[PDB]
């Protein structure tokens, strides 16, 4: 009969624990850029994990930092999906 | 680019 | 029987917390670019079918109360719930303009026993924020 | 060019952070029971997130604790998937 | 959109099956874990993994096992898998002699520390406690 | 049933 209280949560973090997350003042944060881009073209036909996996790929490949401070130069980012979902999620049909 |  | 039931009157509520400006005492700088994020996000999630609401420069108590009230609403006719957090952060924690508050405390309002009208329905949280101070140097 | 060092990881935890995880001495832990059942019948034809999502469902629904201690009686469990994957993962072809 | 699986081997699968613990740790026997490990052995074998099961490992043993695997040559492997069966607390897992951080176990397989598993999935399955809360359920 |  019962269902766990922590069930059916999903967390799409912009980065992995312990790490920074990057943001362009001109274009917005990497994670949001990628999330919106992919939702625009596949929001209605892809499952939520497929969407966020592609988001992971795009943030990982398409982005690299530039700073004059070498400590922050040419650094990378990977997002992080935590799923307590019990079903597949489509936003359509 | 900045950090959060 | 393998997919969440989307047959509802509404897709659901989408709450966006857009924190740009912070009390100087927090030591946190203005988050330039976050407006483009918030603008891009409301457009996308509106397009999906969400009832989108945007909140700007929220205090910790504002954020806590806001999510609490939403959890107490009646989601019986909604397929799911979504929340997007745009702010500074550190591991397990997120910045209001007023300081930090734990992510768990924000999301716990929507636990099954505390938001029965979203039971067996997906609860989505998208978090744009730092989670510590490590950097990823990359490879190859 | 570059790829993040934390990319392409996946963690399938038996439970969510802060919580206990359950184990039957006769039949094995809930998570493993569910994982094996689902892998046995769909290991080669489903994507890994689909697999672990069904595992989440079965652990959440098919299982409930029994103890004589009322503090541990009729308790529930939900597993927890952490994905830094950049692609879909199939175990075949 | 899919990881490339066209390799000679699916990959190595390490199962750490910790049943018995040093009394100093105060942790009890994990009855049923053998049934888990055997079932896991068959399933992951069936997937195509080259599975090896290690029993009642110390923290240094667990550390060494994963370190060694990261240093192996995975050039002909599609992926890597590791399964942990033990007692645990948040962020940490028990060896027979005590606790060791999970992050330390997995960090060996980071891209900069294991190039032959670069762009290849690294899977960790963990049956262990993560704290002391209970889930009362509902309805 | 027990706990890990």
């Amino acid at each position: 009969y019962k269902i766990p209280v922590e069930a059916d949560f999903l967390f799409a973090y912009s980065t992995v624990p312990g790490y920074y997350s990057w943001r362009s003042p001109g274009r917005g944060s990497w994670f949001v850029q990628a999330l919106c881009s992919i939702l625009e073209e596949h929001g209605k036909d892809l499952e939520i994990m497929q969407i966020l996996t592609r988001v992971n790929d795009r943030v990982a490949r398409h982005f690299e930092s530039q700073s004059d401070d070498p400590h922050f130069h040419e650094k990378k980012q990977i997002p992080c999906v935590v799923s307590m979902l019990t079903k597949e999620l489509y936003f359509s049909q | 680019v900045e950090i959060x | 029987t393998y997919q969440y039931n989307m047959n509802f009157e509404k897709l659901g509520k989408c709450i966006i917390i857009n924190n740009k400006n912070f009390d100087k005492v927090t030591g946190m700088g203005v988050r330039n670019g976050t407006d483009k994020d918030a603008e891009a996000l409301f457009k996308c999630f509106r397009s999906l079918g969400f009832d989108v609401i945007v909140y700007n420069d929220c205090s910790c108590a504002k954020m806590q109360d806001l999510l609490k009230k939403a959890s107490e609403e009646d989601h019986t006719n909604a397929a799911c719930f979504a929340c997007i957090l745009l702010s500074h952060g550190e591991e397990n924690v997120i910045y209001g303009k007023d300081g930090v508050t734990p992510i768990k405390d924000l999301t716990a309002h929507f636990r099954g026993d505390r938001c029965k009208t979203l039971l067996e329905k997906p609860k989505l949280f998208f978090i744009q924020a730092c989670r510590g101070t490590e950097l990823d140097d990359g490879i190859q």
